[PDB]
RNA sequence: GUGAAAUUCUUGGACCGGCGCAAGACGGACCAGAGCGAAAGCAUUUGCCAAGAAUGUUUUCAUUAAUCAAGAACGAAAGUCGGAGGUUCGAAGACGAUCAGAUACCGUCGUAGUUCCGACCAUAAACGAUGCCGACCGGCGAUGCGGCGGCGUUAUUCCCAUGACCCGCCGGGCAGCUUCCGGGAAACCAAAGUCUUUGGGUUCCGGGGGGAGUAUGGUUGCAAAGCUGAAACUUAAAGGAAUUGACGG
C-alpha cells in the first residue's frame, strides 16, 4: 500500500507542484535550501546516494529511497526518460506534511 | 512356541495388504486371532496397522482395471 | 519490407546445416546478440563481449553471466536459494 | 499412566542400559488408528496444523 | 449481464423519487461547489468526491443541490482531469496486469484478463473519440501507457 | 391468486421487495445525525457509508464501513432524518 | 467395424497414399 | 519433561479448543502426533534425572 | 435414450472431477460417479467376541472398530450385488435402504 | 501371484518384524448432486503477486450496448522437439498361463511415456449430445455467497459488537421435488414453454442412407496430423421414441 500511495502522490506532485528532475539540479536546489524532499532510485550509484544523503543532512531535508529504479522512477514521474534523483520544491498535495 | 518360550500375553496388530492396494484384512485374521485366544494365550491391545498412504503412487491394473 | 518468412537471423547460413539445427541456433544467436538493459545504469547497452562475459558500454560494468543469455535461469534460482539459506542461517 | 485414556501411545526409545534395566526417554506420541478414523466424519470440517518447535 | 463476465448481478443504486433538496440540508450551491473544488485540489476523482460528499457532508445528490453534475462543475472551473476517470482506471488496471505478467509468464489467466481489459479500453476509447472528448488520433499504446497512470 | 391488486400493495410487501422490483424505486438507506460523546456538534452520516467519518473537533472515528452498513462506534447516539 | 477403428484404418491408408504420391 | 507430562492429559488440545470457541466450536481437539527431529548429545545425567531424582 | 437425469453421477456445476481407483478391480472411476460404502465393522467376528473377551488381560476392554471406505465401479458394484437394477420408477428415489435395527 | 497355476525372488537369508537413509511421484479419509473458473480445469501449510463474480451504494460517466464473417487468446489426454528427472504405473516388447488357435482377457518383467521447465499440435462422448443477450409464465423445501430484520442458546466480559447456532426477507448462483402452465413423436422439458393464435435481437448450422470427412486443390504443422472439401457410382430404406413377445454366460 506504501508503493501505490507514493506513486499516486508523486503523480499528484507533477502537474500541481514545483519539482526538479536530475542529479545536478537536485544538488543545486539542495544547496539553495529550497528542496523539501529528495527521492532516490535504488539504482543510484552508492557514492551518489551517500553524497546526496550527506547534502540532505546538511540542509535538513528528507530523503525517500524509492522502491523502483531510474526507469521506474521516470515512469512514476510521468516522463519517458530515466530519472535517478529528484527534488520537490513544494508539493501542493500534502506529500510533505506541514 | 511362545508358551515353551515363556510368553503369556500378546498385543495384536492386524495388517492388510495396505499401500495403494486393498485395505480389508484377509480371511485368516479372524481365525488366527481366535486360535491365539483359544490356545490359552492372553490378549492385550488390538490395533490396525494397515499402511494408509496420505497419497500413493499409481495402482497397478490400468485405468480400465482388471478385466475379468 | 519483410525480407524472410521464417529464417530471420539464420538466413546468413543459407541452405546449409539442416533446418532443425538452424532453428535451434536461431534463438541462441538472437539471445547472444541482443542488447540487454543494464541493471546498474538502466541503459539498454549491456551486451556480450566474450562467452559468459557481459559488458555495459555506459557505466563500463562487466558482469559474468551465461554463454548466450545475460543470466541463466539456473543462476537465478541459485541466487534465490542462496538468499533463502542465508536468511535462514542467521536470526 | 494409572487411569488415563488408552487411545494415546508413546514411542520411548532406549538410550542407555545398565545391569538388566533398559532406560528409555521420550521419542514421540501418536493416537491409535481407530480413534483417528472415528474422529473424522462427514458434514464437518477438520483443521490440521503442524509446527516445528 | 456483464460485458466480459457471465454474471447477471443486480446491485445498483435506487435514486429516490424526490428530487427536492432535503430540508435539513443547510448547504448552499456555492458551498457544495467550494467543497468539490477543494476535494479536486486534493486529487480526488469525481466518484470519490461524490462518495465523500454523501458520506460526510450529508448531501444526497450534487446534481440536485447545485443543478450540475460533478464532472460538469469540474470542467466548468477548468480543473477536470485530462483523461476520463473510468478510462484512466482501465489503463491503470491494464498497466498493473502487464507489470505482473512480465514476471509471471505462465499466468495465462492473467493474459486472458489482460485481453479482456484491453478490449474494454479500446471500446471506451472509441466511444470517447466519437464524443470528441479525446483527440481523434488518441491511441492506447501498451508500451507507453505506464507513464500515463500512477 | 388471479386477482392480486398490483396498484395498491400494502407497505409490508412493499418493504420486503427488492428496491428495484418495488412499484416505485425507493432507497433502503437514509441519513442520520450522529452524536459523539464529549462533543456538541452533529455529523450527518450516510447509513451505508463507505468511508470512515471523523469529527472535525475531535480525532474520533464515528463509523466503520462494512459490507452493507457503516457500523457506528459504541457510545454514539443516532436518529433518523424525516423518516 | 467400430467407427474408431475404421478411422484408424483410413488414417493408415491415407499415410500410405501420401507416401506413394510423394514417391513420384 | 514438563512438555511430556502436560501432553499426557493433552492439556494443549483442551486449551486449543477453549481458545477456538470464539471463531467456530471444536469438539475433538488433540495433538495428533509429535515426532523427535533432533536430540542434544545424550547427556547421561539428564537421562538419569529423568528416570531417577 | 437418456436413462438418468443426472447421468448417473453427482457432477452438477463442475467441469472435471478427479478419478479414483475401484477397490475391487482398480478401475479409474470419477469420484462423484463411484459407489461409496463406508463399512464400520468390528475388528473381530461376532462369533469370536466371547473368546477374545475371555482371553483378554483387561476386564472392561472395548474392542476396536475397523474403518474402511470402499469405492466401486458400477460393474463391480453390480457384480458384488451391493447395488441392484431397479424399475424405471424405482430408480428415482435416493433414500438409502433401512438399517434393519430390529 | 492366480479361478488354478506358472514365469519370478529364495539357507547367498527371500517374505515378515524393527531402526535409519535416498529418490521421485502423489496430496486419501474431511470431499458433498458443495465452491471457483470462458472453457480445458482447479483439494498439504504458509507468504507474495496481480485478477474476479456476487452483495451493499441517495458514488461517477451518460447509451458508451447485444450478437458477431475475417482475425486473436486459452485449450484435457495422447503425440513431437530441447534440457533435467526417472519412485510407481505402464503403450511397444519378452515370458508364463488360458485356448482348437490366443499375436488378447489373467500373471511376472519392462521401453517410450507418465514428473518438472521451455517450445510445438489444436483434437475429445471438449456433453447439458441442449448458442448468447433480454422479457414473461406455478408451488415447495433446502444449499453456497453477500446484505437486511428478529425470540432466544452459546464464546469471553462488565454490557453491547463480533463469531457458532435458531427463525424469516432480499439479490445472484449449483441444483432438487411436485404440477393437466404449456410443449413434444415420445422419452421427457419450468424450459426443450410463451409456435398455424406461426415475427424480441443476433450468430453458427442440417436437408434420406452409403461413397466420405474419401479424392483432388489450397493452407497450417518438425512430424503425427488440423482446416476447407467433392464427384462418379450405389441404395428404399437407414434412423428416433415407445409397446408386446422372445432371449440373456
Ligand atoms: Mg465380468
Ligand atoms: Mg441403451
Ligand atoms: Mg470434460
Ligand atoms: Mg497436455
Ligand atoms: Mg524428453
Ligand atoms: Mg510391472
Ligand atoms: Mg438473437
Ligand atoms: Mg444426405
Ligand atoms: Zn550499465
Ligand atoms: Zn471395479
Amino acid at each position: 500500500k506504501s508503493l501505490e500511495s507514493i506513486n499516486s502522490r508523486l503523480q499528484l506532485v507533477m502537474k500541481s507542484g514545483k519539482y526538479v528532475l536530475g542529479y545536478k539540479q537536485t544538488l543545486k536546489m539542495i544547496r539553495q535550501g529550497k528542496a523539501k524532499l529528495v527521492i532516490l532510485a535504488n539504482n543510484c550509484p552508492a557514492l551518489r546516494k551517500s553524497e546526496i544523503e550527506y547534502y540532505a543532512m546538511l540542509a535538513k531535508t528528507g530523503v525517500h529511497h524509492y522502491s523502483g529504479n531510474n526507469i521506474e522512477l521516470g515512469t512514476a514521474c510521468g516522463k519517458y526518460y530515466r530519472v535517478c534523483t529528484l527534488a520537490i520544491i513544494d508539493p501542493g498535495d500534502s506529500d510533505i506534511i506541514r | 512356541r511362545c508358551k515353551e518360550l515363556g510368553i503369556t500375553a500378546l498385543h495384536i496388530k492386524l495388517r492388510a495388504t495396505g499401500g495403494n492396494r486393498t485395505k480389508t484384512p484377509g480371511p485368516g485374521a479372524q481365525s488366527a486371532l481366535r486360535a491365539l485366544a483359544r490356545s490359552g494365550m492372553k490378549i492385550g491391545r488390538i490395533e490396525d496397522v494397515t499402511p494408509i498412504p496420505s497419497d500413493s503412487t499409481r495402482r497397478k491394473g490400468g485405468r480400465r482395471g482388471r478385466r475379468l | 519490407a519483410k525480407r524472410t518468412k521464417k529464417v530471420g537471423i539464420v538466413g546468413k547460413y543459407g541452405t546449409r546445416y539442416g533446418a532443425s539445427l538452424r532453428k535451434m541456433v536461431k534463438k541462441i544467436e538472437i539471445s547472444q546478440h541482443a542488447k540487454y538493459t543494464c541493471s546498474f545504469c538502466g541503459k539498454t547497452k549491456m551486451k556480450r563481449r566474450a562467452v559468459g562475459i557481459w559488458h555495459c558500454g555506459s557505466c563500463m560494468k562487466t558482469v559474468a553471466g551465461g554463454a548466450w543469455t545475460y543470466n541463466t535461469t539456473s543462476a537465478v534460482t541459485v541466487k534465490s536459494a542462496i538468499r533463502r539459506l542465508k536468511e535462514l542461517k542467521d536470526q | 499412566q494409572n487411569d488415563e485414556v488408552a487411545f494415546r501411545k508413546f514411542k520411548l526409545i532406549t538410550e542407555d542400559v545398565q545391569g538388566k534395566n533398559c532406560l528409555t526417554n521420550f521419542h514421540g506420541m501418536d493416537l491409535t488408528r481407530d480413534k483417528m478414523c472415528s474422529m473424522v466424519k462427514k458434514w464437518q470440517t477438520m483443521i490440521e496444523a503442524h509446527v516445528d518447535v | 449481464g456483464r460485458m466480459h463476465a457471465p454474471g447477471k448481478g443486480l446491485s445498483q443504486s435506487a435514486l429516490p423519487y424526490r428530487r427536492s433538496v432535503p430540508t435539513w440540508l443547510k448547504l448552499t450551491s456555492d458551498d457544495v461547489k467550494e467543497q468539490i473544488y477543494k476535494l479536486a485540489k486534493k486529487g480526488l476523482t469525481p466518484s470519490q468526491i461524490g462518495v465523500i460528499l454523501r458520506d460526510s457532508h450529508g448531501v444526497a445528490q450534487v446534481r440536485f443541490v447545485t443543478g450540475n453534475k460533478i464532472l460538469r462543475i469540474l470542467k466548468s472551473k477548468g480543473l477536470a482531469p485530462d483523461l476520463p476517470e473510468d478510462l484512466y482506471h482501465l489503463i491503470k488496471k491494464a498497466v498493473a496486469v502487464r507489470k505482473h505478467l512480465e514476471r509471471n509468464r505462465k499466468d495465462k489467466d492473467a493474459k486472458f484478463r489482460l485481453i479482456l481489459i484491453e478490449s474494454r479500453i479500446h471500446r471506451l476509447a472509441r466511444y470517447y473519440k466519437t464524443k470528441r472528448v479525446l483527440p481523434p488520433n488518441w491511441k492506447y499504446e501498451s508500451s507507453t501507457a505506464s507513464a500515463l497512470v500512477a | 391468486p388471479l386477482a392480486k391488486d398490483l396498484l395498491h400493495p400494502s407497505p409490508e410487501e412493499e418493504k420486503r421487495k427488492h428496491k428495484k422490483k418495488r412499484l416505485v424505486q425507493s432507497p433502503n438507506s437514509y441519513f442520520m445525525d450522529v452524536k459523539c460523546p464529549g462533543c456538541y456538534k452533529i455529523t450527518t452520516v450516510f447509513s451505508h457509508a463507505q468511508t470512515v467519518v471523523l469529527c472535525v473537533g475531535c480525532s474520533t472515528v464515528l463509523c466503520q464501513p462494512t459490507g452493507g452498513k457503516a457500523r457506528l462506534t459504541e457510545g454514539c447516539s443516532f436518529r433518523r432524518k424525516q423518516h | 467395424m467400430r467407427a474408431k477403428w475404421r478411422k484408424k484404418r483410413m488414417r493408415r491408408l491415407k499415410r500410405k497414399r501420401r507416401k506413394m504420391r510423394q514417391r513420384s | 519433561k514438563e512438555v511430556v507430562n502436560k501432553l499426557i492429559p493433552d492439556s494443549i488440545g483442551k486449551d486449543i479448543e477453549k481458545a477456538c470457541q470464539s471463531i467456530y466450536p471444536l469438539h475433538d481437539v488433540f495433538v495428533r502426533k509429535v515426532k523427535m527431529l533432533k536430540k542434544p548429545k545424550f547427556e547421561l545425567g539428564k537421562l538419569m534425572e529423568l528416570h531417577g531424582e | 435414450t437418456k436413462k438418468r437425469r443426472n447421468n448417473g453421477r453427482a457432477k452438477k456445476g463442475r467441469g472435471h472431477v478427479q478419478p479414483i481407483r475401484c477397490t475391487n478391480c482398480a478401475r479409474c472411476v470419477p469420484k462423484d460417479k463411484a459407489i461409496k460404502k463406508f463399512v464400520i465393522r468390528n475388528i473381530v467376528e461376532a462369533a469370536a467376541v466371547r473368546d477374545i473377551s475371555e482371553a483378554s488381560v483387561f476386564d472392561a476392554y472395548v474392542l476396536p472398530k475397523l474403518y474402511v471406505k470402499l469405492h466401486y465401479c458400477v460393474s463391480c458394484a453390480i457384480h458384488s450385488k451391493v447395488v441392484r437394477n431397479r424399475s424405471r420408477e424405482a430408480r428415482k428415489d435416493r433414500t438409502p435402504p433401512p438399517r434393519f435395527r430390529p
